[PDB]
């Protein structure tokens, strides 16, 4: 539950580490052997799939923060320039999934949305400032080894974990690469994908794009001269950027995949909605409703 | 999520891009052809039938080939955009009073392509799709439950699936107006729709495995409804039939189905719990 957030049933709770977890620790190299991008079963139990009912379509990612609340990006529900404006009945959330190409009856949970709450000051016409939304489930979902909530950070966790160079993890079923024409389509995985990336200094984030960035965002990604690569992409929006705290061994959702220009382009970085910066709103919503 | 580098996965020959560029008017048509081939290749990959674990490597392999040629074109666009930018700058120094705006990378489109490139790209995707089809044939010989059904076999299997789903729909209709169980009913309907696929192009029940797993999924979804509402699953549920039970077209029939279904739930015992598809608890 709330108290049990961030501790994974199939990992921390069993004293097992996932394959790249150690890459997020200050002490690390990375050579020759590079681990796969396929997620290990149950490695992101807070992972949520935002699904359009008809025509069937995997819209975005999201995350489970309580037995009744799901967090996502606002632009996945509302973005006028693409004539996007979904309402509760237009979709559902799929929780506890691993493969997206089949229904996983033993671990998967499908929840009907009771109400969507988009940040009233979500700035879609300009720079996606405050790109964040909450979705209250009609019924609380039960936890299991595959469905467990992630923790949200507080002021200090954010101040200590969000430092240039520190790495976080992004997960999702979105596109595997930027394509040459928007039309080429979607190159999608069948299994949840994972990538770990470093937070980059604000001045670099700011200088990397002409879009006006705000304090409600942060960017992550490797720099041209860093050699490693990786990034979030189309379809990943709403997914979590998590960080494991060395202080208590719990996973914290520091961000939400929000935007970027292209995918994995050199000198370009993925931008994420800064979760702590928008926590009073999250809290007001959860405390006022349900 | 982007993790891999597909920059050396293309079968296009290093020197092909330096050949004779094709006239811009004919170019546009060759680029659309390429776009279409990628769409078709990705579509074969996504076919529902292949969403089984046994096709994982055949798919990764085909995907790697498609992304590799996509990357070839994307890198060519990047190189050409850089040259375009310098040309635009020169154009401006020569027509300083011009108001034309420089295209952004996303508005730009490839301006240089040779037939060698087009033919090699085309051949590469074709060869990749062919290899995929062979890998698939081999896979299906060593796993009989993955072998495509003949049309008659598929029709029979699809009818069993649709019939089970229609019983599910009856349960859904019998409780969608029940304040106490409405949410469970609504999710039941939504889950039955999800596994079946879009009504206008549902997932084909094309082999023994899909017939078997779709049946178990449907049974499990119906059992989920009873487990969650705390009601008992009746041994007999009249399959929903639009021609006989449509809510608006055949109100009487609809009301009779709801009534008959609600009553059978009431008269059912809990024996069914010992035989569910899923483990509960
Ligand atoms: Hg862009
Ligand atoms: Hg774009």
């Amino acid at each position: 539950g709330e108290a049990d957030c961030g501790l994974r049933p199939l990992f921390e709770k069993k004293s097992l580490e996932d394959k790249t977890e150690r890459e997020l620790l200050e002490s690390y190299i990375d050579g020759r052997i590079v681990e796969g991008s396929d997620a290990e079963i149950g490695m992101s139990p807070w992972q949520v799939m935002l699904f359009r009912k008809s025509p069937q379509e995997l819209l975005c990612g999201a995350s489970l923060i309580s037995d009744r609340w799901v967090l996502t990006a606002a632009h996945c529900l509302l973005y006028p320039p693409w004539d996007k404006n979904f309402t509760e009945n237009d979709l559902l959330v799929r929780i506890g999934k691993h493969s997206r190409t089949r229904y996983e009856r033993n671990i998967e949970k499908i929840s009907m949305l009771e109400k969507i709450y988009i940040h009233p000051r979500y700035n879609w016409r300009e720079n996606l400032d405050r790109d964040i939304a909450l979705m209250k489930l009609k019924k609380p979902v039960a936890f299991s080894d595959y469905i467990h909530p992630v923790c949200l950070p507080d002021r200090e966790t954010a101040a200590s974990l969000l430092q240039a160079g520190y790495k976080g993890r992004v997960t999702g079923w979105g596109n595997l690469k930027e394509t040459w024409t928007a039309n080429v389509g979607k190159g999608q995985p069948s299994v949840l994908q994972v990538v770990n990336l470093p937070i980059v200094e604000r001045p670099v984030c700011k200088d990397s794009t002409r879009i006006r960035i705000t304090d409600n965002m942060f960017c992550a990604g490797y720099k041209p001269d860093e050699g490693k690569r990786g990034d979030a992409c189309e379809g990943d929006s709403g997914g979590p950027f998590v960080m494991k705290s060395p202080f208590n061994n719990r996973w914290y959702q520091m961000g939400i995949v929000s935007w970027g220009e292209g995918c994995d382009r050199d000198g370009k970085y993925g931008f994420y909605t800064h979760v702590f910066r928008l926590k009073k709103w999250i809290q007001k919503v959860i405390d006022q409703f349900g | 999520i982007v993790t891999k580098d597909y920059s050396k996965e293309s079968r296009v020959n290093e020197n092909s891009k330096y050949g004779t560029l094709i006239s811009d008017w004919y170019l546009k048509g060759r680029l659309t052809s390429l776009e279409s081939q990628f769409i078709n290749a990705l579509g074969i990959l996504e076919t529902y039938h292949y969403g089984e674990k046994e096709y994982k490597d055949a798919k990764d392999k085909l995907m790697t080939r498609i992304l590799g040629e996509d990357q070839y074109l994307l890198e060519r666009k990047k190189v050409q955009y850089e040259e375009y930018k310098k040309l635009y700058k020169k154009y401006k120094e020569e027509n300083p009073t011009s108001k034309v705006k420089m295209k952004t990378f996303d508005q730009y489109t490839i301006e240089d392509l040779t037939m060698r490139e087009y033919n090699e790209l085309t051949e590469s995707l074709k060869s990749a799709v062919k290899d995929f089809e062979k890998d698939v044939e081999i896979i299906e010989n060593q796993h009989h439950d993955l072998k495509p059904f003949t049309d008659e076999m598929e029709e029979k299997a699809t009818a069993r699936v649709d019939d089970l789903a229609n019983k599910a729909y009856s349960v859904y209709f019998a409780f969608v107006r029940d304040t106490q169980h409405k949410t469970e009913a609504l999710e039941l309907k939504a889950k039955v729709d999800l596994v079946l696929g879009d009504e206008d192009k549902p997932h084909r029940i094309s082999n023994e495995r899909i017939e078997k797993e779709m049946i178990k999924d449907l049974e499990s979804i119906i059992e989920d409804f009873f487990i969650e509402t705390g009601l008992n699953k009746p041994d007999n549920i009249t399959s929903y039939d639009s021609s006989k039970h449509h809510y608006k077209n055949h109100s009487e029939g609809f009301e009779a189905l709801v009534k008959e279904t609600r009553e059978a739930v009431t008269n059912a015992n809990d024996s069914w719990k010992t035989k569910t598809v899923k483990k509960y608890g």
